[PDB]
């Protein structure tokens, strides 16, 4: 009740009227969380079927909207934004198969929805828990990045937009130097954007 | 120049070999039947060397004859052409038989244990991806598919996440359908089950909806996901999808041929109201028959 | 020799009574031994129904995906190659689990016991008292999540009661139950991390991808054969992981002792390509992400950095560096109120200064 | 008679290559016949799953008291 501009409304992602009433024309993001009871299917990979189909329907209706989803199985992240009549999306399948041949755990990584940040799976949390057997600091680092735990004197994960006026900083190292010489910020990585007309 | 029974080292060779297999493959039941064969070879080796050397004093038999004697008594045959006639050769045969009769049943028990644990073709094939296979649906598919002379050499792979029904078993161990129908227990959403069915070289994938399911939208979602998975895995595989509800018909529009159950059913009912027995006309027009009824 | 049905014939009865005795003896054997055989197979049917440094995985229902995830994440480390996994599951083994466990690679590494952590007998069968780690995992497939959380809390309590000196790695679904297993060595909350990552994706795009690729062990060899440059670079940078090493022993940062944290981080990135994200002072137990320019490095600090490979394993790049032979950073330095939310919904919720309505 | 593992011995090879032949043939039988036996028992397991004036009782679920 004390948070500003936080509203609720009854509805679902499968009915268009509720999304239009909440306002999806003006929605920057649409976060969809899977239902708890949807995982009752005997076929384990079919637990995400309803969520995937609903998100695909919303993606077809609103192509420019940014939808973020959480899936139970990492093998279903290929289905988030499914373009069947697309050569690149099916060559990514061959790339994933080639990576999986070499014993790669991150075979899902080359899928476009995952790379763009549209979908993640909670299996990364299990991987984090198993990693903590070797890296006891990993859970604390992850929580600090997410802001889940707040220790005084600890930084937070922010993001800065590289505009056309900042391209005189031609290099990532020069940007690192400028940030450490002006605001003492440490850049983790880059969220890169390319034109990939389908 | 004194006798030291070196021939017993084959037991240690077998022990080292089985210690080596436990880590490296070189294959689950083969690894243990290999140990069974090695145990048999070691037993025959020890036996023939023992009989030959201990009968160097009497019957003065060669190693070839000793090996022949040991293998013919191995099969419990007992010809009697060459037989120990002295005290310790007879006793060595006795202990050798007892040792075999105590060791080999252990290997047999391990083999049958592994066998119980393990209990739980041509080109131009067609894959039938269903959710639950019944006898009527399977018979309909077989009758409609194999009524064409061009598809006599085709065999059908059935991908079903459930276990084979008893009636399906009775029809599939019929000699006519024994080698034509392959039943794989798996899901199209797992790529391993897709390569077991060899979808990349398949001629056609038939995704069929579960009309028996109470929730039809869930079944339609499952069929949409199956079609998407097959397209992702084998893009150059024509899809024949069967959709229950018309709202979900535009998610599988990429498929080669899509049939909507509700649309066709209600259109045929409306035409029966308009043109009597239109459904009969369509049913007899889409059924392959020679007209001999 | 007539017992084994060999019948050499070198010695053979040649009289009426001995031949009769052989006959009756054969009959008695062939009538009395199959009874023993049938009793033995009856008991066999009723009966049908290693090394040190092992790890126990206590779950409620084991699936092929979860098991494969655990195996891939566990055995990707060279130090844990000799470890074998004990799986305590109250349910019977699934067919796919059987297929993966009779693979020779996983045949002797994975031990599956059908039992419950609340029974001490199943706990000593798994040898928890000498186990290296117990992983209590929540059942996400369960419809009722509070019941699953209660079951995981009871499993953690039972393991702590039985084997107190066994580090616990508990996975909790709902944050309200996160303070019941606070005694555990490492607790991961599903909902907290999931929703925080979603919120950050709304704030910083593809934050979830960053965390997923940072907590996954990988050599950075993915997509190296691709003709697309973006795939090559993306799969190369996905091999980065967060590593910790003492600052005095760290060849990356040792030369920057007594300098500012930002200066050290920037110059380490410029020289070797490591991203010093934070540190932990020896006096405190708190890890600080980017302490700032006012922070002065010390030889006893534990520096956390992002790099493709560990410093211990970067001996090849150190030997390559040996084979090699903007302002500058300085080595040393309706209106809304701001406050904490009034009613924290659960115990353990970290208080965060937030933008708040005046009333 | 050597098939049944009986081995009378009245007629028996006394020369080297006939002895090696019976040896190899025994080995070949003991290695090739168990495959037929395992196939037969496999098919038997898969297979596991009168007079005139008779009467048919068509029920839905048969119990002991009704029968
Ligand atoms: C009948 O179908 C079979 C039987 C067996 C078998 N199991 O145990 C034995 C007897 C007790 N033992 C022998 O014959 C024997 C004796 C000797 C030796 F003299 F020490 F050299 N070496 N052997 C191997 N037969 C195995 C397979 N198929
Ligand atoms: C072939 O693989 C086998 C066979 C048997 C076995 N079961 O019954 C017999 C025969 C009928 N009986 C005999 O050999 C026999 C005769 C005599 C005696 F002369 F009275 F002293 N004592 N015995 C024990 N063989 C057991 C195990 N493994
Ligand atoms: C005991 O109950 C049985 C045993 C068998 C059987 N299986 O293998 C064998 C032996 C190893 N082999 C032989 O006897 C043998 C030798 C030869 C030949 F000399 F080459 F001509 N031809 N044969 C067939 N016995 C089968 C059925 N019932
Ligand atoms: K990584
Ligand atoms: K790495």
């Amino acid at each position: 009740c004390c948070f500003p501009m936080v509203y609720y409304m009854e509805g679902s992602v499968d009915n268009l009227d509720s999304l239009l009433q909440c306002g999806i024309i003006y929605a920057d993001n649409l976060v969809v969380v899977d239902k708890e009871s949807t995982m009752s299917a005997e076929e384990d990979y079919m637990a995400d079927a309803k969520t995937i189909v609903n998100v695909q329907t919303m993606f077809r209706l609103f192509p420019s909207l940014s939808i973020t989803t959480e899936l139970t199985h990492p093998s279903n992240m290929r289905f988030m934004q499914f373009r069947a009549k697309d050569s690149y999306s099916l060559a990514l399948s061959k790339l994933e198969k080639r990576e999986r041949e070499n014993g790669s755990n991150l075979a899902f990584m080359f899928r476009l929805p995952f790379a763009a940040g549209r979908v993640f799976s909670i299996s990364m949390l299990d991987t984090l828990l198993y990693q903590s057997f070797v890296k006891d600091y990993m859970i604390t680092i992850t929580r600090l990045l997410l802001g889940l735990d707040t220790t005084p004197g600890s930084g937070y994960l922010c993001a800065m937009k590289i505009t056309e006026g900042d391209l005189w900083i031609r290099t990532y190292g020069r940007l690192f130097q400028k940030l450490c010489s002006s605001s003492a910020e440490i850049p983790i990585g880059i969220y890169r954007t390319e034109s990939h007309v389908f | 120049n004194l006798f030291i029974p070196v021939f017993l080292n084959c037991w240690l060779a077998k022990h080292a070999l089985e210690n080596m297999i436990n880590d490296f493959h070189r294959s689950a039941m083969f690894n243990q039947v290999l140990i069974l064969f090695c145990t048999l070879l070691c037993l025959v080796f020890t036996g023939t060397c023992g009989i030959q050397h201990l009968e160097r004093a009497g019957e003065n038999l060669s190693l070839l004859t000793s090996f022949y004697f040991c293998i013919v008594t191995f099969s419990t045959v007992g010809y009697g052409d060459v037989t120990p006639k002295i005290w310790p050769s007879q006793l060595l045969v006795v202990i050798m038989i007892c040792v075999a009769l105590v060791v080999l049943p252990l290997q047999f028990e391990e083999l049958v244990y592994l066998w119980m644990e393990r209990q739980k073709q041509t080109e131009k094939h067609v894959v039938l991806c269903v959710s639950s296979l019944k006898i009527d649906l399977l018979m309909d598919f077989l009758n409609e598919f194999y009524a064409h002379p061009r598809l006599q050499d085709y065999y059908v792979v059935i991908l079903c996440p459930t276990e084979m029904d008893v009636q399906v078993r009775r029809v599939l161990q019929i000699p006519l359908w024994s080698q034509r129908v392959i039943y794989l227990q798996g899901s199209a959403l797992k790529d391993q089950d897709l390569m077991r069915a060899k979808m990349d070289n398949g001629e056609a994938c038939f995704i069929l909806s579960s009309r028996n399911e109470v929730d039809r939208t869930a079944a339609d979602h499952q069929t949409i996901l199956r079609a998407w998975a097959v397209k992702d895995f084998a893009p150059n595989c024509p899809l024949y999808v069967q959709i229950l509800k018309p709202e979900n018909k535009f998610h599988v529009k990429f498929a080669d041929h899509v049939v909507c159950e509700e649309e066709c059913k209600y259109a045929m009912l409306a035409l029966n109201c308009i043109c009597p027995a239109t459904s009969t006309l369509i049913t007899l027009l889409v059924h392959t028959s020679r007209g001999q009824e | 020799v007539t017992f084994s049905t060999v019948g050499y014939g070198d010695v053979t009865p040649k009289i009426w009574p001995s031949q009769l005795l052989v006959v009756i003896m054969i009959c008695v054997a062939l009538v009395v031994l199959p009874l023993q055989f049938e009793e033995l197979v009856y008991l066999w049917m009723e009966r049908q129904k290693q090394t040190e440094k092992h790890v126990v995985l206590c779950v409620s229902s084991l699936k092929i995906d979860l098991l494969m995830d655990f195996l891939n994440e566990f055995y990707a480390h060279p130090r844990l190659q000799d470890y074998y996994v004990v799986i305590l599951c109250p349910t019977e083994m699934d067919v796919q689990v059987r297929r993966v466990l009779q693979i020779p690679l996983w045949s002797q590494r994975v031990i599956y016991l059908q039992g419950s952590a609340l029974k001490d007998q199943d706990l000593m069968r798994a040898k928890m008292d000498n186990g290296e780690a117990c992983f209590i995992l929540s059942s996400r497939n369960e419809v009722d999540r509070t019941a699953a959380d209660h079951q995981t809390i009871l499993r953690a309590w039972a393991v702590k009661d039985f084997a107190p000196n066994c580090p616990l790695y508990v996975q909790i679904l709902k944050p309200e139950n996160k303070f019941h297993v606070k005694f555990a060595d490492h607790v991961v909350c599903e909902e907290e991390c999931k929703y925080a990552m979603l919120a950050l994706n709304c704030i910083c795009p593809a934050t979830s991808t960053l965390i997923t690729l940072l907590v996954h062990t990988s050599r950075g060899q993915e997509g190296q054969e691709s003709p697309e440059q973006w795939q090559r670079m993306y799969g190369r940078c996905s091999g980065n992981e967060v590593y910790h090493i003492r600052m005095g022993d760290s060849k990356f940062f040792r030369e920057y002792e007594g300098k500012s944290f930002t200066y050290a981080a920037f110059h380490a990135h410029k020289k070797y390509g490591v991203c010093l994200i934070g540190l932990k002072r020896e006096d405190n137990k708190s890890i600080l992400l980017n302490p700032g320019p006012r922070h002065i490095l010390a030889a006893s600090d534990t520096c956390f950095y992002i790099n493709i490979t560990k410093e211990e394993n970067s001996a090849f790049i150190f030997k390559q560096e040996e084979k090699r032979k903007i302002a500058p950073v300085l080595e040393l330095a309706v209106e809304y109120v701001k406050g904490y939310p009034p009613n924290s919904p659960y115990i353990g919720s970290s208080p965060t200064l937030c933008h708040l309505l005046p009333v």
